[PDB]
Order: C-alpha cells, then structure tokens, then sequence
C-alpha cells in the first residue's frame, strides 16, 4: 500500500491555480504562487523538465487498440513488433476469426502462383493453408476488387502467445506504443525491397511530418505491395504516383478493349500513418535463425489508416 | 549493427575524438556503429 | 475539453417522445442554441422540395454531433471535433451491419423520411438523423437509386426500351459482406440524376475540346460511335457549355465524395457500438 | 570461453564559453538589458565631431553635430532537445529497489545531459550569431584599403572620386586579394608582407566609435590593451605562427571585465551540472514523500602589429565538434 | 569546323573555397544577453520535444566600419572551370520551332554527370569585329561598361542612360559606343535572352551567369550610394548566388546555410579566362611567359587575369 | 584537412579529393630525395615534412592522458614514433640534427590482467569477462550518484599502466616543434634473421 | 504546447512597412519550415510566386498543400511573430483580403494562390530583398469556379472570354489575372484531365440519353436550359443500342471510382472548416479540415 | 592498346586513363550498377574530364 | 564504388588488386604474397602516367638542350614530357634534365 | 514620433498625488 | 536616474553621458 500510495501520489495531475478576486490578501499570495509557478516552469533548470511529466489533462492522446482473433498457423511468432497488419474482409457474418496478414505472409500470397522471398518462405513454408484462408485470390485479383477486401489495421504492438487461436493487438488509430506499462517504443518494421522513398524516384518546403502509404497495386503477373514514404498530402501523392505509374498507362492503353473493366484500374493507395520528417526512417536488419533481411525501422509512428483511393 | 546499448558506466576520457565524426561514420570507417538522435540518446533501460 | 452542448427545448417532452428519443440515443445528427434548425429537419420539412444536393451541401457545411443523454427538457450532445473520438452506435431502422469496415459515410437518408426520423407532436420541429452506413453500401445505394431514377424517368417518357421489373430485380438489393438488404424504392433524387445526365451528355464535346487542347494517341481510345461530332459550334455556347459542365462535374465529384466520412476501429456486435473518430 | 569487454569510454564535451573565447574582445557586454525592454530598437546619439576653424573668407566654419540613430539587431537563438517520456515516468516514480535506483540515476543523468546540451547549445549559438554579426558588418579589405583611406575620400563624394574609387577597388581585387597566397610565392620577405597586410587591416578598421571607456581586455605579460581580434581558420592560424613566428604574450590575456559573469554566468551552467539536477530531483522526490501522508587567463595568441597588440583566435575547434561548417 | 557569321562570349562563374580572416576591433558592438528560457514544442506521446530559446540585442557602436574580412588563401577551386555550357532546351522547354519533325531533328543534333560542379557557362552572340583588346582586360561581357555605381544614388532615369543609351560613348573606351550592339542595347539579342523581363517562361531553378550582367533590376540595384552598395554587398544579399556542392549548378532558394559573396555583382566586371585560338599559342605561352605574342597573324591568346593566380602545368613547363 | 570535409562527402567533394590525391602523389611524394634539390634548407624541409606527418595522424586516443612514455631529459610525453630504415635514420640524425635526447623513459613490464574472483564467476557462468570489474562496481554500486568527470576517471583508464617502474630505453628523440617523437629503426632485428624489413 | 514561430528580419523594418504589416494581422501565411525561429527569406508564398516568371497557380496549390500554414498575430521591429495551424486547435482568421468575399453562409474556406493579382497582396519589404505575398482565403464554392476558370482559360485560348476572365459573386464582380501560358504543372493537370476524359468517354452510360431526349421533347426544367432546344447526333447513335442493367451497373461502379478520382484531382489547396463566424467582429473561429 | 591515329596528343601529355573514358572510382556514385557502369561505359554521356 | 574511408581501409590492409612479382625476370602476377609488400596507387585512382615518349630523335635531343622552350609538337612529330611521381634524372651525355 | 531614440528617466504628473492618469 | 545607465555610456562625463 505504501508502494502503491507512493506510486499514485507522484502520478497525479497538479491542481488548477485559483485567484480569489473577492478577498484582498488571498489575491496577492495567489498571484505570488502564479509567478513562482511560471518562473520555475520556464527557466533552464530541472524544475522545467519536472513540469513536463505531469501532462495536465489536447497534446497527448491514448490510442485505440484492435483485439484480433487469429489462427496460429496463419501467423508467425518470430516476427518483429512493428509489422503493419492487413485485415481481410470476411463474407460470413458470424465468423469470429479476422484473417490478418503480415507483409511476408502476404508476399507468399502474392508469389505462390507465379531477399524478400527467402525470408518469406522461411517464415511461412507451407502456403496451401494460407491460400485456403482467403476464399478467392485469383478471381478477386481478376476483377481487381482485392484492394477493398484488404483493410490495414495498423502496426502490431502486443502479441500474446497461444498454440491455437492466437490473439494479437494492433494500434488501429493513434500514437503507436506498446500495451505493457513497462514502457517501450514500437518501432515500425517494413522490409526494404518493398519500401521505396519517393524523393529518390523524384530525384523544397519542409513539412511537419512524412507520411507512410501502402499501395496494393495490380501488376500483370500478380499483385504487388509497395510502401511509399511521402512528405506530401494524400491528394498530392495521388498525382505524384500518377507520375510514377508511367508504364501502367501504356499497358491500359495496349489492352485496347474498354468493356473489360479489369485493366482500367491499377491498384489503390492507402495512408497508413504519420511519422516525423525531421527524424527519417532508419535502416536495420531483422534476423531469423538462419537468414537476415534488411528492414526499414520507423519510430514515433502515429497510425491513422485512410481509405483505398484508386490510381 | 553489432553494437549493444546498455546503461554502462562510461569512462570519461578527454580525447578530441569528435573531430570529423559525422562524416567519417557516413563513409564507413566504422564497421559497426549506432547513431542515436533525439530520444534514443538515453542511458537505456536495464 | 468542455464539449457538452445543450439545446433549448420550448415544450416539455412526453413519455412516448422520451421513449423514441431513447431508442436512437447512440446515433449522430448535425448541428446549426436553437432547436429549430438543430439538424437536417429543415431540408426534410414540408416547407421545401426534398432536393438532394442542397441537403448534401448543408450536411457537409455544418458540424455533426453525437448525443449522450436525453431528458424532459434538455438534450445533452457533444459536437464533433477532428481531434478525438466518440463512441457511436448503429441505431438506424434501415439496419446495415458495420462488420469490420474501417469507414463510415454520412449521407442524407434516401430510404424514406419516415424510416430515420422522430416526429415531435408537442414541439415545433420534427427531427431527422442522417444515414451512417459503410461506404461500399453508400456507393452501391447511390448507384442503385441513381440508375433507378434514370431507368424510371426513361420508362415514364418511353417505356418501349427498358423494363421496370428488370431494373427492380437488381437495382433494389445491395449485397455487401454476405448481408442481403432490400431497398425501399418508391420527387426525390431527380436533380442529382439530371446533373449526372447533363454531365454524361456534354462529356463527349468536353473530351473533344480537351484532346484538341493538346495527338492520335488520345483520339484512338474513343470508339467510332464515341468519336464523331461535327466541328461547327458557336464560341459563347461552347464556353458556357464547358463552364456549366465543369461546374457540375466538380459539384458531382465532391458530392460522390460521401461527405463527412467517419472511421471506426473496434465494432462490438454485442453492444452495437464502435469507437469512431472524424476523418 | 569468454567474450572480453576491453573497456568502455565516452568523450568529455568541452565547455565553450563566449566570455572565455577572444571573440568577446570585440564586444562589450552591457549589464543594462533595457534595449530588449525598449519597444523601438533604435538608440539616438548626439555625436559632435570637431572642426578646423578656417580663416579665409570662404564660408563661416559652423559647428558640427550629428544626430545619428543606431538600430539594434535583435537575434533569436533556438535549439530543441527531444527527451523521451519514459524518462519522465522514472523521474516522477520514486525508486526503492537498487535496480530502479540505478535506472532512476540513469534517467536523471539523461535529463542532466539534455539541459547541459541546451546550455552548451546556447553558448555555441551565441558565438555563432556574434560571429555572423561580425561577418555581416565586415566589408572586404579590397574595399576598405581605399574607402578607409582618407586621401581619396573627404574631398566630397562626387561622380569622379567614386568613378576612380571603383577602379581602385578593381586593383586591390587583383593584386592584393589572397594575401597569404602571395606570401608563399614571395621571396625572403615572408613576415614583413604579412605583417604589413595585417597592420593595414588594423589601420583600416580602427577609426572613430561612440561609447568608449576604460582599457578593457588587457594582456598579462605586456599589460598593453588588446585592440581587436583576428578570427581565422586553423590552417591560417598555423601559417600565421610560422610567418610571424612569435607571439607577444604566451597565449594569456587578462580581462578584469569578466567579473560579473563569473557569477551570473556560472549559476546557469553549474545549476544544470548534475549536482543541482540530482539535488532538485531529490527535493521533488521528498515532495512525493510528503504527498500521501498529509582576471582569468584567456587562451588567445596575441601578436604585435606596430602599436596595437591584437589577438588571434580560431573557432575552428568550436565548429568541428558540431560537424558544422566554419 | 567552318566559321558562322557571328562569334560568342562565353561567361562562366567559378566558385572558390577561400579561407578568410576577420578583424574586428574592440568594443565594436555592445550586447545585451537575455536570460534563456525553455518551452515544450511537440509534446508527442513517445517523446516530449522541448525548445531552448535565447534572445540578444547587438547594437553597433562604431560610426565607422569596425570590421574587415579579407580572403587569406584559396582552399580549393570547387567548380570545374570547364566547358559545360547552358542548355536552353532545359531552361526554355515551352518554346519550339514550326515543324515537329525539324524541331525534333534539332533537339537530336544537340543535347536534348560525374566529377565536380560543371560551371554552366552562358553564351553571348557578338560580332567578329569585337576587338580582342577588349577581352584581354576585365570588362563587362556585353559591350558597354556598367558604371552605374559612380552615378548619383536613387536616380533611375538618368542612370538607365549610361547603361543603355548609346548616343554617349563608353565609360572606359570613349572612342566607341559598344564593342557589340547585339547585347549591350535595351532590346538586343543578349538582353532578350538574359534579362528578367523576357525570361517569364524560363525554369526558375536553373542558374545563368549572365543574369549578373544583363538583369536591369539588379543593375539598377547598384545605382544607389557607395556607402549603401558596400553595405548591401556584405549584408547577406544573395542577389546572384549559386549552389555550392550541387553536381548541376542551380540558384539557391534563399540560402542562409552557405557563405558566399559575389564581387562580380558589385563592380560588374568579369575577368578574362585563359582562352586561345590554336594549341600552338597555348604551347608558346608556357615556353616564354614574357615574350609570348598575344596575336599571331589571325590567332589570339588571352592571358588570364583573376583575383586567384591559378598555376598551370603542361607536362613540366609551369607558369605561376 | 578539415576544410575539405566540413560539408558532407557529396559526389563533388569525392571528385576533387581524388584529384587532390593524384596531385599530392605527383608533387609531394618522396620527400627525401627531392630534399637534395636544395642544399641550404634541407633541415627545414625535412622538419616541415615530418611536422606535417604528425598532424595528419589523429593522435587523440582514449589513452592520451595516461602518461606511459616520457623523455628522459625533461618531463614531457613522447607522442609517437617514426619507424625508418637504417639509411633514413643515418640521414635524419644528421640533417635533422643530433637528437635532443638519446633515451626515453618507458615501462618495464606488461601491465598484466588476470581473470580474478569477480570475473571468474561470469566467465564460468556467462562467458563474458569485463576489464576492471572493480571499477564497474565502484561506478554503479558504490555511489552511482557521483558521475565521473575527466580527472575522476583517470585511474580507471590507466588500468595497470601507471603502477610500474620505468626503466630508460634507447631511442633517438626528435623534437618536432612542441612534440617530441622518437625515431628508430628495426633493421638490426631483421638483418640477422635474414628477412626483408 | 508552444505553437509560435518568430520569423526574424536581417534588416530594420521601416515605419510604413510596420503599418502595412499591422494592417494584415490574422491572415494566413505559409511557412517553409515548422520550427520556432525562422528567417523572412522563405516566409510566405513569394518563393514559388516570383515577379520574374509567369503566374503558375497549380504549383502554388501543391505548395500550399505540402508546407505548413500559420496566422500572423504580432508584428514589431526586426521580427514578426506567427502562430502555426495544427489539427485539434481552433484559430481566429480575419478577412483582410482585397477582393472581399463575405462569409455569410459560414461555408468551408479555401486557401488560394493570389489569382486576383499580386500588387494588392504583394506587401513589400525594402529592408531585405524579399516580397511577402499572402494567400487568398475564400469559400470553396468560389474556389471551384476560380479553379475551373484557371483550367478553362488554357483550353479556350484558341477559341466572351471576359466572362471566364472575371469571377462571379452575389454582390460584385472582381477581375482575376489569367496568364497566356499556364505553366508545366498546369499543363500536366490539363493533360491528366484530357487522358481521364478520353478514357471515360467510352465508359459513359446510354440510358440517360433517353432521359434527356424525352425531357427535351417533353418537359423543360430550369436545368435543361443549356441545350437551346437542340440535340446532337452522337446521342442518337449511342441510342441505337438496347438498354441492359449489368454492363451499366459495372460501368457505374467504375464511374463511381472515376468520379472519386476526379474528386481527388480537383481538391487542391488547404480547406478550413469554419464554426461560429462573427460578422460584426469580422473574425472566424476555424480549424484545419 | 589499339587506338586510332586521331587520338590527340593533349590526352597523352596528362595522366589520364589508357582507354578512352576516364573510369572514375568514387566520383560517380555509391553501390550502383547504372551510374558507375554508365559513367564508365555508356558513351551517350561525355566523360567527366572532357 | 564503396565509400572513401572504406577504400582507404582496403588500400593498405591487403594487396588490394593486381600486383606484379618483383625480383623475377618477367613480371608475373603474385600468388605467394608472403614477403611481397608493396603499395599501388594505379588501382587506387585508375590513371596511368605519361612516359618520355618522342616521335623522333630530333625532339628528344632538343628536350635536353632547352627543357623549357622546347616544342611539344613539331610539325607532324611530338614529344611527351613524363609527369610520373618519381622524378627521374635523364642524362644524355652531359645534358642533364630533371 | 518623439521618443524614437530616447530613454526617459522619469515623468511629470499633472498635480495628481495619487492618480496616474492624465497628461 | 531611475535606470542604470552607468556602464552603457561610460564613466567620464566630458566624453559621454546622458
């Protein structure tokens, strides 16, 4: 109880300042306390950094979390924390299982039917069960409605282990942080060969933040997943990716039949979240028991998933 | 990339080993180093 | 912050009015404080013609509010901010399941005025709440009421080309995530339909002016029935046609942006609510 | 079979100080601070130059006063220090077990290495803005070899003396620029050419100036007042001690002006020196216990150019510890 | 390799890293050190970002100039001093000829990235009777010398005349009006290429050296006082700047990070580079530095003068 | 040369540095047979070419404050050695002048380090030995609230280098300005083994 | 959270410039960086909108989309202080813009390039060689027709144009300057519109032509006034087909996605969602939409 | 190495590469296959010296 | 193509590329490398240096006469002055150039 | 204005022994 | 006089002052 009282008493909001306008002698000591509060909450000392931890409840927002109920064979325990997960829409109304995908188990949903592929098939060796999770991949990519049945649910922050019927928790909206109050930062892990920086392909104003966009795109061999990092807005990166998708407008020209509406859409772009632009993405390497793939490490993520907008 | 970041008691030498450091780490004189800018520049959790 | 907004009810509410306001307590509604223009009830009044586009522009202009508590004289409600979230519920009599959909659209209720309303006999106003529904259902009901308005006005003018049962078989039901709903298809929705009609009529000459602005590359992709219009038209008529067409195109594009698009995270089907923020 | 940790090391950040460097020779630090409080940034001087009482009947030699207004330059110097929030969560949590006491001492040391980062960043930003002020009001020497020569000016700035002054600028742009490169290709006269050029800079700079006072910033060996300061790079600092060869003082200067900033300058730097950060955090921890129960040598090489004994200070080490360009 | 009817005047601006020396006499500026203050800026849930602000007033005491900054030595010539010319098809991408078949054949016979900055050099069309004695000394690349600094301050009407009115002779050579009329006049060919009045469709990011000589807005900038045009020189004007380490030369977008000063914008004169007409005069320039002929019957050699005395080595024959 | 590295190594700085490599190789390589081109300033040219050789070497290491070698005439640290051949030693002890000192004061034994009682537990248990476990215990157990300064952590950097007797060893000391380097040759060690230096 | 930028001058601001900047307090200004202390050379919209080059407004729209926005609260000597605009805070923005559009409907505002001219919002600093231009803040019903006039002038340069050159409002008509050439990025947006139209022309429906034919021959609405009682022949030769529902339903789904993509293309520039505008105080409490 | 007779002597009085193009080591790029190989072999671009 | 310090590192640390066998009759590429220590800038910077090439013996006996005012190109011939980093004494009779 | 460069040591109140307003 | 203008102008009254 003494430990609990000493822990609650430090983690308490400071009381609001009163100015008794009515009385005379109380107003003087209250504005005395007011200037003694400002003078120790502004100057260079340890008092002004002591004041920042009280948080005075607009600036800080506890995020929302998504409790998802998944199968253990459709997931892997050995993955990193900050993997952006992609929930699949289920046709049955009372289902109970929300089939999510890490980018590697979704990369084996990409390639099985046609670096990243090595660690992908090292993490998810048998793809028949993962092709049995989705009821239709080839027809749904044939009519190109796969982008709306796949919704992103933000990066994983807590994975409680279970041998059957695993349960994961992702931040769907808000500042990406862990769930356990022994506090740590959830660094968003993105594999590098799917990650491209848009200034690199662009080859002048400083923003506030540099956002991260996923773009499920419909290449003619199969689907493709590419994580786009842009300092610009959403309706600006639609135009910028219209510039980037140069041979797609030639392919949609060279499939000249217009009544076949399948090749008239080329993927869709969804905004995942906002990390800071003054601190860029860090490169890192993620190791399995045998292999190591280079992985983009992204810190200070604020997840806010947007709709898929058609290129 | 081969470096640990623990709250070690770091001995405080007086050498001028800041000179040409942010450019030397960029070209790759160091085989394995960690750059910690912002909140990562902390004596980490034990 | 302090966000509790109260509205000024003139007359005290009776028991059935309390029950009907309690029945839909979790839903959202716009805002203009006056109880007269409290929501969408001044467009859905008997005073004006129920025009869709002015209703949409009023719904996208003014702010929204989710109400928390109801009383005999007060209506506790919090308006919407872009900062934080509110827990909202699906309490609409056309029931659409919010199973796992990350987006919610706020549109005027096209399923009839009586379906989403509360009629206050004692007061001065009859309030309505807009439709909060998942966005593939939203664009699907926009398709199946727009094309039904077109295919209905066509068979009112000439019933020799199409069939009413043929359009009522498909254009009266939406099917999203295995749920099969029926559409109450009965005036309404005529100005939006004729706006779309004017757009797709003047879009041939619009595309011709655009491809003549900057050659056979963009002239191959029209088909032969889609290419031939003669090169004789007055300057003022062409300019006014292009200006009015591009005005209706911009309004129609921002209208098929479905307004205030809400986003949800955790839909709990046991309690029928989801954590909802403004996006 | 073990894995030896052969030692573990960190660097000591050197405490630069604006009143410790010799850039503060060319600045007087007034303890007035009312020109920050003053609304307008101007100050008006009633200066009065002398005149030569002429005798011929040309014109009466009226007295000369000038009401000159000097606008003050207010510069804003701002750094930031991103500090983690789970450091604050240990800062407020009182420790009881020795592992969380070690973790709390680590959190205080991380905090006290950010306040020290801020103070060390505002004593480098101060030198940077002062050096950028002295480089903004520094016209080049190929202009002031002649504009600061009165044998061409003071006859009246007509079209002709300006038309000859521009053509005189264009000569010193060619035969006088990069003077330490002509001294490498000079003969045995290495020192006298460089001493002539440095003395020409000191002569062209030194003129009339308002707000004078005591002989500030004396040296210690000779006791001579220091006229100015030659901010140079480190290579030019190495070259001006093999050309000039010697120094008048053994890099010692004796300013007694640094007497009110050995008090006001220390109670910010030593107030974040982890002896007071830990003390104030122990004080707030005691409040959390209370809660539930209820003069000097200046390192600056001084050279003697005629009668003035100027200093030569290089801030290249100050900027190379930032990896910022000098 | 047959002569066209005209000649050219190739103008490049060559950057130089120079180690400087700053004198500043004692009690030059008085100061007021304000107390430093802290305020949180971006209170992120992951990490609170503070800010340490500081203000100070520096009042200049001296009514004279209390500082002089000279270049002491060159560190290195950071540019190319090369041959890489400007591509007008990249500066003016909206202009084209009549036939798109002849407009694409042109863009094919001309240019439609390793090493340092290429020193993008402009080209000024100039007749073949421009005397080489004009080009053997520092002058303006156009004909007329722009002695607008010598004239009276804040008088645009008269001082446009000494730049453009050709009824009066040069400032320098008072027996001629201009060494070329195709660049020195008010609407001439060199003026419509490089002035800002006719560069409204140009790409704004690219850099042109002749903007320092032909732009009327900054040519009349130097019309003001001599005690104002030495202030506006060193007061971080960046009127005609260039990118420092960029592989392709550009103009800076209001750069305060770089440190540069352009004396060719102040006194408005370009310095002659080491040009020749054959390799033989080059080979004779190293053989005898004093007794070399500047003219051999039809060929010329223009010995380079500059603020920097760049040292040349051809094999072992060095000139200083 | 920090004026060429002050900005980042861009594609343009990493071009003129490769130009300056070839320039320095053409001009200033082989500084001792091109010192015979003049006769008067042999000593100053060799002294400048060696004094620009101790300045390119970053002598700032973490064991700089640990005084391990000193000149036998006056108390001053050495600051490094030149290892030359016998001919260059015979030319740099006349042209640079007779040596200021003939011997330097260095240590007499290896500063030993054994896996003692505190590191044996972690060698057998974890397989991770640290150097000076007692100084880690002095820093984080016994008063962790006393952060180390430069001078307070000087007997911890000097692990066993200080507590030694210092015998003098013969080495030709050359004073290059303020430094006192110690030139020597090891060709007596290689010529009697019949191996190339 | 301190949200306050202190943009500092190098030189001294003269008294008439202080009066001209004090006349503009509360107006939107776009910044280069989001940090606490900046310089003037980079404040405002002047770095993209210069006097030397043509007014191209589409790059100014993307500049206003990318970079941050700030309101001007305090102007003094040598420095002018700005307040940034973040989501989650309500800001007071006053109408100090020279083509006066009255915000009576409390509609959502829009931040514009200065299409009406530079010299009324050019406000000039003779301290340092920079020109601060203030972006036009105006409701989105005016903004869509101004953007369509910008986009339509370039295609009607070839073939009455005073109606497209000026703006239409309820009270007044204001003159906005059009260039003879839009620029590279305006031509890129017109090119993307041309490709969208030349693709989507074949994906138009067939049933609404029967509606417009029977409505022209039967009942004139107020909206049916543009045709001047005339129908073309392209409508007839696409009405030589019979009507079905399946291909039209797939075509209307791809028409929904294409109209959403056109909504993405037209929505340029920042928009501000006003709440509780005060007409007598002339300021508006706004936040970023 | 076999060269034409029209290779000028001013190439051979300096210290250039014995083939035609100057093969730049680090002056091109860092870890690529289209910029280093471009500046070494692709003759559509002139070499960095001339 | 790796960075600058990681080229300086691998330049001295090993025989980084293509050395010749010294103290043999014909030059072979080394396979032993035990006692063969040599550094090599020709792989560091990829440039070869000119030799004293002369098209005829007239120009190479006029390089010795006047080594400053000699013609590098005489009508169809040429002489190319060696610029190599080892300055080599050329002695043709008593005419000595450097 | 009049105080464009001047400090002020004190002021002269208009006979007001306890009032601070007025000339 | 109600301020601290002693170090700003200087000590001498004949050279500088108020």
């Amino acid at each position: 109880r003494r430990r609990l009282q000493r822990r609650i008493a430090g983690l308490l909001p400071p009381p609001a300042r009163r100015l008794n306008i009515s009385r005379g002698s109380e107003f003087t000591r209250d504005v005395r306390g007011l200037v003694e509060e400002h003078a120790q909450a502004s100057s260079l000392s340890a008092a002004a950094v002591w004041r920042a931890g009280l948080l005075a409840p607009s600036g800080w927002r506890p995020p929302v979390f998504g409790d998802f109920l998944i199968h253990a064979s459709s997931f892997n325990n050995a993955e990193a924390t900050g993997t952006p997960l992609f929930q699949f829409k289920q046709s049955d109304p009372f289902s109970g299982v929300d089939a999510v995908f890490t980018p590697l188990s979704l990369f084996i949903l990409m390639n099985h039917g046609r670096g990243l592929t090595r660690m992908a098939n090292l993490l998810y060796d048998s793809p028949a069960t993962l092709a049995d999770l989705v009821p239709d991949f080839g027809r749904l990519v044939a009519d190109r409605r796969f982008h709306n049945f796949i919704t992103p649910v933000g990066p994983l922050v807590e994975n409680i282990k279970s041998t059957y019927l695993n349960k994961i928790t992702t931040v769907v909206h808000g500042p990406v942080v862990s769930k356990a109050i022994p506090r740590s930062t959830v660094k968003v892990t993105v594999p590098q060969e799917a990650f491209v920086d848009l200034d690199a392909w662009l080859s002048q104003p400083c923003p506030a933040d540099a956002r991260l966009y996923v773009a499920l795109t419909y290449e003619e061999a199969g689907p493709r997943f590419t994580f786009f990092q842009s300092s610009r807005g959403h309706c600006q990166i639609m135009n910028i990716l219209r510039i980037y998708y140069s041979p797609s407008i030639m392919h949609r020209y060279a499939v000249v039949q217009p009544l076949h509406i399948e090749e008239l859409t080329f993927g869709a772009v969804a905004c995942l979240g906002t990390f800071s632009a003054t601190d860029g993405w860090r490169r890192s390497a993620f190791n399995y028991r045998g292999s190591s793939l280079p992985v983009v490490e992204i810190d200070s993520f604020y997840s806010n998933v947007s709709d898929w907008e058609v290129i | 990339e081969g470096v640990e970041n623990r709250p070690f008691p770091y001995l405080t030498v007086d050498a001028d080993l800041l000179s040409n450091l942010r450019q030397s780490a960029a070209e790759g004189l160091f085989h394995s180093f960690d750059l910690l800018v912002g909140k990562d520049a902390r004596e980490a959790g034990i | 912050m302090d966000l509790k907004v109260v509205v000024s009810l003139s007359s005290r509410l009776y028991t059935d009015e309390i029950a009907k306001m309690q029945q839909r307590i979790g839903c959202i509604l716009p805002l203009a404080q006056n109880v007269q223009g409290l929501g969408l009830g001044q467009v859905y009044s008997l005073e004006t013609v129920p025009d869709y586009v002015s209703m949409y522009n009023y719904l996208s202009d003014c702010t929204l509010a989710v109400l928390d508590e109801v009383s005999v004289d007060s209506l506790i409600l919090t308006k919407i901010v872009p900062g934080q979230t509110y827990a909202i519920k699906n309490k609409y009599q056309p029931f659409f399941q919010w199973h796992g959909t990350g987006s919610l659209s706020v549109m005027p209720p096209v399923f009839g005025r009586e379906h989403a309303t509360v009629k206050l006999e004692s007061n001065d106003v009859d309030i309505v709440f807009p439709m909060v529904l998942p966005t593939p259902i939203a664009e699907e009901v926009l398709q199946k009421i727009l094309l039904f308005n077109v295919y209905s006005r066509v068979v009112m003018q000439a019933p020799g080309n199409a069939d009413m049962l043929d359009v009522h078989m498909h254009l009266g039901s939406v099917s999203y995530l295995g749920h099969h709903y029926e559409l109450a298809l009965p005036a309404l929705l005529d100005n939006l339909s004729l706006y779309f009609c004017i757009m797709v009529t003047l879009l041939p000459r619009a595309s011709m002016r655009l491809v003549r602005g900057l050659n056979l590359f963009q002239e191959m992709v029209p088909d032969e029935i889609a290419r031939i219009d003669l090169d004789d038209l007055s300057v003022a008529d062409d300019l006014s046609r292009m200006r009015v067409m591009m005005t209706y195109l911009q309004s129609l594009a921002s209208l098929f942006n479905l307004g205030p698009r809400l986003a949800t995270a955790a839909y709990s089907q046991e309690t029928l609510t989801a954590t909802c923020w403004l996006r | 079979k073990f894995e030896v940790l052969l030692g573990v090391y960190t660097n000591a950040i050197q405490y630069v100080r604006f009143l410790e460097t010799a850039l503060a020779v060319s600045c007087v630090n007034t303890e007035f601070k009312d020109l920050s409080r003053m609304t307008d940034g101007k100050i008006q001087f009633r200066i009065s130059v002398p005149t030569i009482a002429h005798g011929d009947g040309r014109r009466p030699s009226k007295q000369r006063t000038f009401i000159v207004v000097k606008n003050c330059h207010k510069h804003h110097i701002s750094t930031e220090m991103e500090l983690s929030m789970l450091d604050l969560e240990i800062l407020h949590s009182i420790p009881e077990t020795p592992v969380e006491y070690a973790e709390y001492v680590g959190a205080v040391k991380t905090v006290a290495s950010a306040l020290q980062f801020g103070v060390d960043a505002l004593e480098r930003g101060l030198i940077n803005t002062v050096l950028s002020v002295k480089l903004r009001h520094a016209p080049p020497m190929f202009i002031l070899q002649t504009l600061a020569d009165p044998t061409f000016t003071e006859r009246g700035f007509s079209k002709t003396v300006k038309s000859d002054l521009i053509a005189m600028f264009k000569r010193h742009l060619l035969e006088h620029s990069f003077f330490l490169d002509r001294a490498e290709n000079m003969g045995s006269g290495f020192s006298q050419y460089v001493r002539s050029r440095l003395s020409e800079m000191v002569a062209a700079v030194s003129g009339e100036s308002v707000l004078k006072g005591v002989s500030t910033y004396t040296t210690a060996k000779g006791g001579e007042p220091v006229g100015g300061v030659f901010i140079v790079t480190d290579n030019v600092l190495r070259q001006l001690l093999t050309f000039l060869g010697e120094e008048a003082d053994n890099q010692i200067m004796g300013p007694s002006s640094y007497a009110s900033f050995v008090v006001r300058g220390e109670n910010l730097v030593t107030a974040v020196s982890y002896g007071r950060v830990m003390r104030t955090f122990e004080h707030f921890m005691a409040r959390i216990v209370d809660s539930p129960e209820k003069r000097v040598p200046i390192s600056a090489a001084v050279i003697k150019l005629g009668n003035h004994a100027v200093a030569v200070e290089s801030l290249q080490k100050m900027y190379n510890d930032t990896q910022s360009p000098y | 390799k047959i002569h066209p009817g005209v000649a050219m005047t190739v103008v490049r601006t060559d950057e130089i890293l120079s180690e400087n020396i700053l004198f500043s006499s004692r009690a030059s500026t008085s100061m007021f050190i304000g107390t430093p203050n802290v305020s949180r800026r971006e209170a992120r849930v992951d990490a609170v970002t503070f800010e340490v602000h500081h203000e100070m007033a520096s009042i200049d005491t001296g009514l004279s100039y209390s500082s002089t900054m000279t270049p002491a030595r060159v560190a290195a010539i950071t540019t190319d001093m090369g041959i890489h010319t400007q591509d007008f098809f990249s500066v003016f991408p909206a202009e084209a000829f009549g036939n798109q078949q002849v407009n694409d054949y042109i863009k094919a016979k001309v240019g439609a990235l390793c090493h340092g900055q290429q020193a993008t050099c402009e080209i000024i069309v100039t007749p073949v009777t421009a005397d080489v004695a004009y080009f053997q000394k520092s002058n303006s690349p156009r004909g007329r010398a722009a002695c607008v600094v010598s004239c009276e301050n804040y008088n645009q009407e008269v001082a446009e005349g000494l730049i453009y009115d050709h009824s009066r002779p040069d400032a320098a050579y008072e027996y001629r009006s201009t060494v070329n009329p195709w660049a020195s006049q008010l609407g001439s060919l060199g003026d419509i290429m490089y002035n800002s009045s006719y560069r409204q469709t140009a790409v704004p990011g690219l850099y042109s050296p002749c903007r320092a000589f032909f732009n009327k807005e900054e040519l009349l900038r130097n019309n003001r006082g001599l005690y104002n045009m030495v202030n506006e020189y060193s007061q971080r004007l960046g009127g005609h700047p260039a990118t420092s380490n960029t592989e392709v030369q550009f103009v800076v977008i209001a750069g305060t990070d770089v440190f540069l000063e352009q004396p060719c914008s102040f006194l408005q004169e370009a310095f002659p580079a080491l040009s020749a007409s054959s390799r033989a005069l080059i080979d004779e320039f190293m053989s005898v530095k004093q007794t070399h002929a500047p003219i051999h019957y039809g060929h010329y050699i223009i010995e380079e003068v500059a603020p920097v005395r760049r040292i040349l080595k051809f094999g072992n024959k060095v000139v200083f | 040369d920090p004026t060429f590295t002050e900005r980042g190594f861009s594609k343009t700085v990493k071009s003129d540095l490769i130009a300056m490599f070839k320039r320095h190789l053409l001009e200033h390589s082989f500084f001792l047979d091109r010192a015979e081109n003049m006769g008067s300033g042999f000593s100053q040219y060799v002294r400048s070419r060696l004094s620009e050789m101790v300045a390119a070497v970053s002598g700032e290491s973490v064991l700089k404050g640990v005084s391990t070698y000193t000149t036998a005439k006056g108390g001053e640290p050495v600051g490094g050695v030149f290892i030359v051949t016998d001919n260059v030693l015979r030319q740099l002890l006349t042209f640079l002048g007779e040596e200021a000192d003939n011997q330097i004061m260095g240590p007499s034994s290896y500063a030993s380090f054994v896996v003692r009682g505190e590191n044996l537990v972690t060698a057998v248990s974890y397989g991770r030995v640290m150097r000076t476990f007692e100084h880690f215990m002095a820093r984080i157990v016994d008063s962790p609230e006393k952060a180390g300064s430069t001078k307070s952590d000087l007997p911890a950097v000097a692990a066993g280098v200080e507590d030694q007797p210092r015998v003098p060893i013969s080495a030709a000391v050359i004073k290059l300005g303020n430094h006192a380097v110690a030139v020597e040759s090891l060709q007596k060690m290689y010529n009697d083994t019949q191996s190339p230096y």
